């Protein structure tokens, strides 16, 4: 939703790969 | 009245810094030659948008999204590269330096503004529960 | 202010470096007569007297 | 209090000597000038009961007659005065004015002229005739000779009026021009005669005299005086804040 | 408690005077003459104590200004009308680390007595409200 | 609908 | 006779206000050229006289007038802006911009502590009122 | 609407932007062959009047407009640019250089000042209001 | 009078 | 008779 | 006169020439 | 009229043009 | 009694 809002469920994981 | 200026410069803090960390972003990868596949790194800018949930035409700033200009990519001759295309160029980025840099500091200003009205506006509805006594 | 005066320092010396270069650039023409530039100082100011 | 206001008086002043100090540099190639020297005079104010407050006033105490370096001009009409030497030339009010500018210039009427001041010579301005070839002595005769006729022709015209005076005898008027000083006018005389002993180069032009050594080290010093006079302004302006505020 | 305010106000006195010395010797540091044509010589306070009936306490009084010992300091310009003999012209002996110094620590003791004399009002204050 | 502020909108550009 | 220092110090504050408009304007204007008649901008200073009417011994303050700071006009050489001379000196204001400055802290000053006069002047007069019971 | 010393304060920070504006572009356009029309840039002045709302007693500053300067535009002989004349010389502006930075650092100088009369003036106004209360 | 004091609203209505 | 306050009158004023 | 006493008659006014 | 005024109506787009039209 | 103070007084002198 709004990028500062509030939800219910966890923001999923972030992880930067070097390469795809 | 004055309890929704702390959204509104709440909004245009946040803002602020989303335009920062996208002119660090840019400034950062100037020279970048590749991402993690085979595309260039096409330089980024936030957009602003008035956020006015209600009616009333005006209030805060808010991002609606963050963009890749269209810019033409710089060439660069390189046929040794293996990014390079039939004609031997790769693909660098088209991060305005000086530009970036002026962001930077714009972006620094206008926190610094958005800051100081904070302030101000917490001081004022701090004083007016006095009111009386 | 000293602003204004040293700015009209800096803009005299600037003449004088233009006309210099005027000078150096006609060095190969034929029948060329030097510029020379001179200067004076503005209206003195009293404030006050002796 | 009232050292706010003593130190504002040095910090104005101090930005006064630097405006002098800027004018005499901004005139370092000005032909014959004559810096104007800057003096920090203390006036000690009176009253009761314990003399504390003593203010600052800059001054102007003359100038500086110390020749500057003389440039050889191959022209007949540059001229240059000896050593505490003065050229004298018609004012722009009709009176009598003091330079060492020596860049003499004529017109097509024949006049002789410097800053567009005529030069007073003998008896009165000195004109020459309408376009002759002039050439000065080293005593200020002027020789005239005609475009094309016999070099044997060659007869001077007239003699230019050089006075001597010291920096004691001689004042900065507006226009730029020296002119006498009251003391020095009621012993000397309201006109000045001419100096027979003074010689005269022609060919060199005189330059300014501003030493830049002066100039720097005046900039220094007035910079971080105005920063010590700030530092006191401030300091005086804590104090009386607190003070009321809190004795009420 | 009024004679604390009689301490307190001497010394505030005092101490403004000392700040008035030290800011007229600060504007003073490059003058080279004066009224007569005597050089600046530099200003000091002298304090004393003002315990004439009160015994060996009490405020500080400023018995004199003196102009410094200090040895003049001398500048070769030898075409200066106040030249001797000898072409030296006297400038004053006014230290500038002294006076930044003098002025700072009057400061300091400045408000450090206005605080006390606030503290003895508002005892004064308190002591008017006795059994009550 | 506000765009990108700051140096992209302040440099001149032909219209598109 | 308490109620005299309400007048006393009401004028003070008034006289200091406008002490320091007026040197507001003066620093405001420093850099002008022109004014509404074209002529240069002259300095302005206000005359503080004691309110006193003929036959009262101490009052407060008052602003008699309002009258020109006697100093030379400020003359910059530029024959070639519109405004200029015979002989193209500019005429600027004499405005002395520490002594504005200074001007501008005292009278912030005084105004602060003729407030402080009536703030303890109103709380001595409601303790009087306050006398018997 | 303002309070008189907010309006003088606030004209002066406002005729200060302005003058750094004009300073600015002509330092940008130092260097400028043409406009977008095929006429040489034309540097701009900025003329500083005092808004006298009374009687020639105070006001702050107002800038009528902006003129072009008047003085012999920069010849350069490039007969080969289409904006030659028939002697063949184009026209460049005729912005000097030192003077536009001496203004720079001039307008910077008097907005802080005025910066700094704000900054005084705003802990009496504040103050003012305790009288009352 | 002539002046407008400091904390006055703008002379200019 | 009063005076203009603060800087005016608190500068070394000329002598006439 | 001992400073901050009350005398009856007024101080003297006060100059502070630059010349003698 | 004055900059800093108050008025109905917004005013005009910003444009500036790079080459005359 | 007193003498001058601050900078004078805290600063080492020849005796005498």
């Amino acid at each position: 939703g709004v990028p500062g809002a509030l939800s219910n469920q966890p923001a999923p994981p972030n992880e930067a790969p070097i390469a795809t | 009245a004055l309890l929704n200026i702390f959204d509104i410069a709440g909004s245009a803090l946040a803002a602020q810094s989303k335009r920062l960390n996208v002119a660090a972003s840019n400034l950062a990868n100037a020279d970048s030659v590749t991402g993690p596949d085979g595309q260039p790194y096409r330089a980024k800018q936030v957009v602003f948008q008035v956020d006015a949930a209600p009616g009333q035409a005006t209030g805060g700033v808010k991002v609606a999204s963050v963009i890749e200009s269209q810019a033409p990519e710089k060439l660069v001759y390189e046929p040794g590269n293996p990014l390079a295309d039939a004609n031997g160029y790769v693909k660098m980025p088209n991060v305005d330096v000086v530009g970036e840099m002026v962001n930077t500091m714009s972006a620094s200003r206008s926190y610094q503004a958005n800051i100081e009205v904070l302030n101000t506006v917490k001081s004022m509805m701090l004083k007016t529960l006095t009111l009386g006594q | 202010s000293s602003l204004w005066i040293a700015k009209t320092g800096l803009d005299a010396q600037q003449t004088n470096m233009d006309v210099i270069a005027n000078n150096l650039a006609n060095v190969s023409t034929n029948g060329f007569k030097r510029q020379r530039a001179v200067f004076e100082d503005l209206l003195y100011q009293t404030i006050r007297q002796p | 209090d009232h050292a706010i206001y003593t130190a504002m008086g040095a910090a104005s002043q101090t930005l006064n000597q630097q405006a002098v100090t800027a004018s005499n540099l901004a005139n370092a190639s000005t032909p014959g000038f004559r810096a104007q020297l800057n003096a920090l005079r203390a006036v000690p104010v009176d009253g009761l009961s314990l003399a504390t407050r003593t203010l600052v006033t800059a001054s102007t105490p003359g100038a500086d007659m110390t020749p500057g370096q003389l440039d050889y001009t191959s022209r007949p009409l540059d001229v240059a005065l000896q050593q505490d030497g003065w050229l004298v030339v018609q004012a722009a009010d009709g009176a009598e004015g003091y330079t060492r500018n020596g860049n003499i210039q004529v017109g097509p009427t024949g006049q002789l002229t410097i800053q567009g001041h005529p030069v007073i010579g003998e008896g009165g301005p000195i004109t020459v005739p309408e376009g002759s070839e002039i050439t000065i002595a080293a005593d200020g005769t002027i020789s005239a000779l005609n475009p094309g006729d016999p070099p044997n022709t060659v007869a001077p015209v007239g003699r230019l009026k050089l006075v001597k005076a010291e920096g004691n005898e001689v004042q900065r008027s507006d226009d730029g021009l020296f002119r006498l000083t009251a003391e020095a006018q009621a012993e000397r005389g309201a006109v000045l005669a001419a100096d027979p002993s003074i010689r005269i180069m022609s060919g060199v032009l005189e330059g300014s005299n501003v030493k830049p050594v002066e100039a720097m080290t005046d900039m220094i010093a007035n910079a971080r005086r105005f920063e010590m006079q700030m530092k006191v302004i401030t300091s005086v302006d804590e104090n009386e804040g607190r003070a009321n505020q809190l004795l009420s």
